[PDB]
């Protein structure tokens, strides 16, 4: 026999999970990629990160602690 | 190996707009080995960051540092948990006095908890815990170049994530009681990912049972490494082709709710069938108040049938089975949705999800090593009311 009975507990939620319960990051490591403005762009890459909304981004990495904002950078 | 790089205004710009124009909610993560005479945290390069996301009315939430517990093997510094917790009170003092002073700060992103990580974890929440929103912590379960497709496989592999969810929340309850547990970031295995493994059907495993885990004890936020990059983790490959885990994803946010209940089999056997239950998700047009998502994973090498306990037996049930497209079986990269090949209709344009209405009072058939969502239609869960 392959057949399993399911016992179901249902009288109240166990937790809450926030709406953005599953997200997404994107590593550090990118932004050194010198097409990430091409990659980033892409609408198709878009059309598919919205199919995820709502959700967070979390930008970080090991190369978080080695990232310096250059605002005279291009 | 690791060298200090700079980034532009231009890519802060294109990460801000990838999230505001994609729907998501941007955290960036703060160089924490920018450091003073005494390693105290030198917040001036992180002021101009501030300045120039306030300058252009950007909503950012902020981290600072990834995976501290490790600093002395990638940089010779070793930053302890009361320092990292000050470091943290120095930040918060700053989005206060930032023209967003209710930005929401998360930390301190350790690794799982080992003993030393433990300790950081638990003398930073001491000493900058007030000032987190949540506390954020990693897991992978294997090394990516050692990693095996048994692994993939064995609920041996998949139970160590609830022991390190106990310790996580054992160091949080001793110290801030009630903070909410995030997974900051999280896959199948680290070193980019395993190949041939890590992107393809057989990662699905790992990723619903992580997600159906973290939901069942606590944790309110899990962050996947990665959306997209160059690690075999991706949810998109570099060709902006989707992966399994993709579609495995968009499934659960579609019918997955934030209500979290309970499902576990009779004769107690919780290894190699694997159930978690939630209310259906009611942003979802299909379906309504009162409805269940039940999903479930069979690492059995046998179909599996499921029966519904009263008083569900006997309603409408819509099935969601996800199975690889061949010849590659468990490491394709292609998936099917009830026999369909999941692609997208053009560049703009996500497919219909379809479900499978299976005949009410009928068991739950769930093939092979394959993962299925199943929602109870008009299951009058007052619960989910
Ligand atoms: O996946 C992890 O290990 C993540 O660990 C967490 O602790 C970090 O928070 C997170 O940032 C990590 O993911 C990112 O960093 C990984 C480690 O990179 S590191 O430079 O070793 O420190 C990274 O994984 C590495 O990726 C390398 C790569 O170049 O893609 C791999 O490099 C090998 O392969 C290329 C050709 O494919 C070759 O040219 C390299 O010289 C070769 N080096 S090798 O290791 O000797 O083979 C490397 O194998 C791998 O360790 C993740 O890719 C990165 N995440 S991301 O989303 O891909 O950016
Ligand atoms: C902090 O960093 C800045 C910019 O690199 C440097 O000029 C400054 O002297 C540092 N401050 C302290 C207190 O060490
Ligand atoms: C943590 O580090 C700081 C700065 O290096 C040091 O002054 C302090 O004594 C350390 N705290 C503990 C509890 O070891
Ligand atoms: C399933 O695994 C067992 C145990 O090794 C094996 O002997 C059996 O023949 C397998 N069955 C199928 C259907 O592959
Ligand atoms: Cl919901």
């Amino acid at each position: 026999q392959d057949v399993v009975d399911l016992d179901f507990f249902t009288q109240e939620p166990l937790h809450l999970v926030s709406p953005s319960f599953l997200s997404v990051t994107i590593d550090a490591n990118l932004a050194t990629d010198p097409r990430f403005l091409i990659l980033l762009g892409s609408p198709k890459l878009r059309t598919l990160a919205r199919g995820l909304s709502p959700a967070y981004l979390r930008f970080g990495g090991t190369k978080t602690d080695f990232l310096i904002f250059d605002p005279k950078k291009e | 190996k690791f060298k200090n790089s700079t980034y532009s205004r231009s890519s802060v710009d294109v990460l801000y707009t990838f999230a505001n124009c994609s729907g998501l909610d941007l955290i960036f993560g703060l160089n924490a080995l920018l450091r003073t005479a005494d390693l105290q945290w030198n917040s001036s390069n992180a002021q101009l960051l501030l300045d120039y996301c306030s300058s252009k009315g950007y909503n950012i939430s902020w981290e600072l540092g990834n995976e501290p517990n490790s600093f002395l093997k990638k940089a010779d510094i070793f930053i302890n948990g009361s320092q990292l917790g000050e470091d943290f009170i120095q930040l918060h003092k700053l989005l206060r006095k930032s023209t967003f002073k209710n930005a929401k700060l998360y930390g301190p992103d350790v690794g799982q908890p080992r003993r030393k990580t433990a300790k950081m974890l638990k003398s930073f929440l001491k000493a900058g815990g007030e000032v987190i929103d949540s506390v954020t912590w990693h897991h992978y379960y294997l090394n990516g170049r050692t990693a095996t497709r048994e692994d993939f496989l064995n609920p041996d592999v998949l139970d160590i994530f609830i022991s390190s969810v106990q310790k996580v929340f054992q160091v949080v309850e001793s110290t801030r009681p009630g903070k909410k547990v995030w997974l900051g970031e999280t896959s199948s295995a680290y070193g980019g990912g395993a190949p041939l493994l890590s992107d393809t059907f057989a990662a699905g495993f790992m990723w619903l049972d992580k997600l159906g885990l973290s939901a069942r004890m606590g944790i309110e936020v899990v962050m996947r490494q990665v959306f997209f990059g160059a690690g075999n983790y991706h949810l998109v490959d570099e060709n902006f082709d989707p992966l399994p885990d993709y579609w495995l994803s968009l499934l659960f946010k579609k019918l997955v709710g934030t209500k979290v209940l309970m499902a576990s089999v009779q004769g107690s056997k919780r290894r190699k069938l694997r159930v978690y239950l939630h209310c259906t998700n009611t942003d979802n047009p299909r379906y309504k108040e009162g409805d269940l998502t039940l999903y479930a994973i069979n690492l059995h090498n046998v179909t599996k049938y499921l029966r519904l306990p009263y008083p569900f037996s006997n309603k409408q049930v819509d099935k969601y089975l996800l199975r690889p497209l061949g010849p590659h079986g468990l490491l394709s990269k292609s998936v099917q949705l009830n026999g369909l090949t999941l692609k997208m209709v053009d560049d703009q344009t996500l497919p219909p999800l379809m479900e499978k209405p299976l005949r009410p009072g009928s068991s739950l058939g769930l093939p092979a090593f394959s993962y299925s969502f199943f929602v109870i239609r008009n299951a009058k869960v007052a619960a989910c009311i």
